[PDB]
DNA sequence: TTTTTT
């Protein structure tokens, strides 16, 4: 406690997830996910042209809401875009990063042994 | 009997001249530049109106002896070793001093020859002199001999003793401060004022001694000659701009060495009993590994955060150098920390 | 001027111990006599080496890359009597560096110098022998002689070169200490017995023991006045026990396989042992420094004192970090993050790097041009060699295979984009390869500068007319960043190299002025041979994590191979930089699989928990 | 996988 307040007074305000998305007109997360899913889908063929194609009809369904992290999956079993073990879910995450800017990462939870089994993994995250 | 250590320079090297003023040679002896000098004679206001009295406003000093201990900058950790002393008492030598000790001109080297107290001078050369007779084998004269048969070694055993004696005018506007206060008083006190005069800014370096200097506010009057401190290009200029300083011939120059004192013990007496404070918790907490690291992070906030030392340092800043007429308050540091905080860690 | 307030009155404890530890009079027969040192000369193999003492103090100054553990050596250099010596030449510099921006501090060199460390220790067989240690609880001298044993190969050869002063200046005087001056070129550890050893967690605990041995040498042949006085080594060791490692390389002969193990570092083998924990007193000779001057972001310095103190790994972290991933084909495409220094966990994967962003910037259309570089092996050598090695069948290419990354003097060879050597024979069996190299990229000296040269157009003089036709210039008469410019040209392979030009590559320093530098020849030794000439630049632009540890760097992407994640490795790599806003990644180091060793992570957190420990901020 | 000492 002490030690926040503290830091609330020497570094900054961190605005919270649900003030930071409202500023881009959400109070309807879903249709923001859909809105930058172009983007996200853009950064995936440039990065991984091989799975590029089983994300071009894709319906975004919340998996975690929180006050500083939304996951939100993307069932349309899609493919590892890591490894080349059908065996990855992928999830949307958006979180307030830098100067109180919006972070939306592309994470996938695989099940093969290579990647953590069901565990959470990054693969990129863009501004929006 | 006034006793004076001054650090000289030259405009050339330094070991060289030095040595060839040891031997009564008229070779190679160049100007010798005081820009540094501390005087004292065999409380603390007893001690500051002392000091006032012999560092005359006028100029100089106000004994009638004067015993020079003309020191480099090197390690007999001392940072300044005696070289020649000399004894001016004639009325021409005090004259000369006077006048290179208040306006900064170089004391030729034939007013150092005349006053060379070859008595002492040379006792602290004595021991050199057996050792590079005793190594080459494998009083004045002593030195004569070695020197003009064996230049070389003489010369680098006097630079190996005496170390990095020859330093440049950038070099003292560099480690010593860009600003007037620092390069007088600083010079001064770090040097030829720190070790002799004891406590604890023996032990404190040259960053911390310049930082006590820029809290030493003593009123700045707009410098007379308009002289920038950044023109200085010889021992001449850096000279001069220190010997007619305001902080070298009165009562700034006289409130430093006491100031140094004052704003250590006031730090250490909060800095110290809150070190106490963080030192009984960090051994009986027994607290989480992350809410460890959260206490000390926060312990130090409390007790070192940029605003309340901001506070603290605005609480000792002086304003006169006076003890008895001094402008420094309490300090805030200790008491709010433990009211802000130690009280409620108390509450294990 | 309120930054250093904290360190101005907390190193005074600090200095205010080591005082007393260093004027401390041991007993006279605790002083190791310098018959023990001869004896040590007429021992061959180090087992009947005898049991016994050579005592020693310790005060280990540690702390993060950015803690100020660095601004208390500079204190004790004006106030105490001291040595200061650096684990590696670019430490020694950074020191150097460090101190005479204050004040006066004389030329700052290694360690491995100030114990006489010369060029054949080099490549010494430093493993060898055995060692049953009678312990179990290990005694100092046991440790002693084991750290002993470790270097024999070294530990003898110094003993005998130095076997194989003080005394006229005492027989005058019956002055003395006046012989650091008089009588020069003597080592310097005949003159204090305060030894700074500065990011000391780059050395081994062979070198501990090794060190004081060495002290004790050098003290008894010349008959020291602090020999004399009785007095005793006090190693003051800064660095940081959980941002650096040392790892100890041996190359077996007939597999050609070069393997590197990791190793207990000095301030690893101080904190850990209870043995050295108990002589050494830790518990009141103990300085942590507890700040990080290069990082004001917040939440980077949660997530710094999450990794460097071994605090349980919180979903809140693997979400902040999550903003730093980028795709495995990001970053290794050179178009992306220009002048981000990249990191990589293999050597391998940098010599793929290097390789590709040349493809990139000569495709693209930086100028990349390969630059002559040869490997002089000499025939009898390698045929008396082969013989040696029971194995008398082995080709050149093959010796070159392996004994690559050994014949070097600096690692960033065996991470560069180069030509394959050749089988040119001179009867000295030389060989040649062409690495390339990109002007005007980052070169960092791993030689000797000639300079010949120096609002907004550059004013080019130099001391001869200069014409920069493609790279070559037309001339016709470590730690420093210096700027590639290009190859002006201007004893059996001195003979070779008047034969062929060899070229001097120039370099630009951070002023300007352009500096021609010299070669590098290095040798191979080992056994149970070749001396190779090249330039020994790095561009600074790709490297490992290993290494990265040394240096701080400006803009970070690091490379991670899943599988081999070490967490240590990714708090080295995520460190590297001030700002966390520079920070690019593979994956997410705290949301895979990570083999954590939290083991000096707990002593520093039980140290951090102790009275007697001075916690400076 | 893994640098460094002249
Ligand atoms: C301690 C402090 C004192 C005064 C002013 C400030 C700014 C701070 N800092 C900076 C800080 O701690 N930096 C740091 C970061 C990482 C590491 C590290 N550890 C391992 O590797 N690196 C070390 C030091 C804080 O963070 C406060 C902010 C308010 S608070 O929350 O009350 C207490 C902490
Ligand atoms: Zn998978």
């Amino acid at each position: 406690r002490k030690a926040s307040r503290n830091a609330l007074e020497h570094f900054g305000r961190r605005e919270t997830l649900t003030e930071v998305l409202g500023r881009y007109n959400v109070q309807t997360v879903e249709g923001f996910a859909s809105e930058l899913l172009g983007r996200i889908v853009a950064c995936i063929e440039t990065h991984f042209p091989e799975h590029a194609g089983e994300y071009q009809a894709v319906s975004v369904r919340r998996a975690v809401s929180k006050d500083d992290w939304v996951l939100l999956q993307l069932v349309p079993s899609l493919s590892c875009l890591r490894f080349k073990h059908a065996t990855a879910r992928t999830f949307v995450a958006l979180s307030v990063g830098a100067n109180n800017r919006l972070c939306v990462s592309l994470c996938q939870q695989c099940f093969a042994a290579k990647c953590d089994s069901n565990r959470l993994h990054t693969l990129f995250t863009i501004d929006a | 009997p006034v006793e004076v250590t001054a650090l000289y320079a030259t405009d050339g090297c330094v070991i060289t001249s030095s040595i060839a003023l040891l031997t009564n040679s008229l070779l190679g002896a160049e100007p010798v530049y005081i820009f540094s000098y501390d005087a004292y004679t065999h409380t603390e206001q007893d001690r500051f109106e002392e000091s006032r009295a012999l560092y005359q406003a006028s100029g100089g000093l106000n004994g009638d002896s004067f015993r020079v201990t003309f020191c480099l900058l090197g390690t007999e950790r001392g940072r300044t070793r005696p070289m020649f002393v000399c004894r001016f008492e004639r009325a021409d030598d005090v004259a000369a001093l006077q006048d290179a000790l208040a306006h900064g001109t170089p004391l030729q080297p034939d007013h150092i020859a005349a006053t060379l107290d070859a008595e002492a001078t040379f006792a602290l050369h004595a021991n050199m002199i057996l050792a590079l007779t005793v190594a080459i084998n494998n009083g004045q004269r002593g030195l004569t001999t070695l020197y003009v048969h064996h230049e070389v070694r003489v010369l680098a055993a006097y630079r190996r003793a005496y170390y990095g004696s020859a330093q440049s005018p950038f070099w003292f506007l560099s480690k010593f401060g860009p600003d007037e206060k620092s390069l007088v008083l600083t010079t001064r006190y770090y040097l030829l004022q720190a070790q002799r005069l004891g406590g604890a800014g023996a032990t404190y370096d040259l960053q911390a001694i310049k930082d006590i200097c820029a809290t030493y506010a003593i009123p700045h009057a707009p410098r007379p000659d308009t002289v920038s401190a950044a023109s200085l290009t010889s021992f001449a200029a850096i000279t001069r701009f220190c010997c007619t300083s305001q902080y070298a011939r009165g009562a700034a120059a006289a409130g430093f060495p006491l100031y140094v004192e004052r704003r250590i013990a006031a730090d250490v007496r909060e800095t110290s009993a809150l070190e106490k404070f963080i030192t009984h918790d960090r051994s009986c907490l027994r607290v989480s590994d992350r809410e460890f690291i959260t206490y000390i992070y926060l312990a130090h906030f409390e007790c070192f955060s940029p605003p309340r030392l901001a506070t603290h340092l605005r609480a000792v800043t002086t304003h006169d150098p006076n003890p008895a007429a001094s402008t420094e308050q309490p300090s805030p540091l200790g008491r709010e920390a433990v009211e802000q905080f130690f009280c409620h860690v108390r509450a294990q | 001027a309120f930054l250093n307030f904290t360190s101005m009155h907390g190193v005074q404890p600090i200095l205010k111990r080591i005082r007393e530890l260093s004027q401390q009079q041991l007993d006279g027969a605790q002083v190791p006599h310098l018959q023990w040192f001869r004896d040590v000369a007429a021992l061959e193999s180090p087992a009947g080496l005898p049991l016994r003492e050579f005592p020693f103090a310790v005060y280990l100054i540690t702390g993060n890359a950015g803690s100020g553990k660095s601004t208390c050596v500079q204190t004790i250099n004006e106030v105490l009597d001291c040595v200061v010596t650096g684990a590696t030449r670019i430490a020694a510099q950074n020191m150097y560096a460090k101190l005479s921006g204050a004040f006066l501090s004389r030329p700052i060199n290694t360690i491995f110098h100030e114990f006489g460390f010369r060029g054949n220790h080099v490549q010494a067989q430093l493993g060898q022998y055995p060692y049953t240690l009678t312990s179990n609880p290990a005694s100092l001298e046991d440790l002693q002689r084991r750290d002993l044993t470790y270097y024999w190969e070294v530990i003898l050869d110094l003993t005998k070169r130095a076997l194989a002063e003080f005394r006229a200046l005492a027989a005058l005087e019956r002055l003395t200490r006046l012989a650091p001056a008089t009588h020069g070129a003597l080592p310097a550890f005949t003159r204090s017995n305060v030894i700074v050893i500065d990011e000391a967690g780059l050395l081994g605990r062979h070198l501990l023991t090794a060190v004081v041995y060495c002290w004790w040498m050098i003290n008894a042949l010349y008959h020291t006045p602090q020999y004399a006085a009785r007095l005793r080594p006090v190693l003051v060791c800064v660095g940081s026990p959980t941002q650096t490692a040392s790892l100890e390389s041996t190359f077996e002969h007939q597999k050609l396989r070069c393997s590197v193990r990791q190793s207990e570092n000095v301030l690893t083998y101080l904190i850990c042992n209870r043995t050295l924990r108990e002589y050494a007193r830790l518990s009141y000779s103990w300085a942590i420094f507890i700040n990080n001057k290069r990082c004001v972001e917040h939440e980077f310095g949660n997530l710094m004192k999450v990794l460097e103190y071994g605090l349980p790994i919180t979903e809140e972290h693997m979400q902040f970090v999550d903003r730093f991933v980028v795709p495995e084909n990001y970053i290794t495409n050179p178009a992306n993050l220009p002048g981000w220094t990249r990191l990589f966990s293999s050597h391998k994967e940098v010599s793929a790097y290097m390789a590709k962003l040349h493809a990139y910037l000569k495709v693209t259309r930086f100028v990349v041009f390969t630059l002559p570089v040869l490997t002089f092996v000499s025939v009898k050598e390698f045929d008396e060699y082969r013989r040696l090695t029971h194995q008398p069948g082995l080709t050149i290419e093959k010796w070159l295979t392996a004994n690559a990354s050994r014949i070097t003097n600096y690692s960033q060879s065996q991470d560069q984009d180069a030509g394959h050597m050749r089988c040119e024979v001179h009867s000295l069996v030389v060989a040649r390869n062409d690495v390339t190299y990109v002007l005007n990229s980052q070169i960092a000296v791993t030689l000797r500068k000639l300079v010949f040269g120096f609002e907004v157009a550059p004013f080019s003089t130099y001391v001869d007319n200069v014409i920069f036709r493609g790279c070559e210039m037309l001339t016709g008469s470590q730690t420093d960043n210096y700027t590639l410019m290009g190859y002006t040209y201007a004893a059996n392979v001195a003979e070779l190299l008047e034969e062929a030009p060899l070229p001097y590559v120039v370099l630009r320093d951070q002023h300007g002025f352009m500096s021609v530098v010299n070669t590098n020849i290095s040798e191979f030794v080992e056994s149970i041979m070749a001396i190779n000439a090249d330039y020994g630049i790095s561009s600074k632009l790709a490297m490992t994590i290993t290494r990265s540890q040394g240096l701080s760097l400006d803009k970070v992407a690091i490379c991670f191979t899943p599988g081999n994640l070490r967490l240590n490795s990714a708090y080295v790599a995520m460190s590297r930089t001030t700002s966390s806003e520079f920070l690019r990644m593979n994956l997410n180091p705290l949301r895979e699989r990570h083999e954590r060793d939290d083991v000096i992570s707990e002593h520093i957190l039980s140290a951090l928990r102790d009275p007697n420990v001075v916690i400076v901020y």
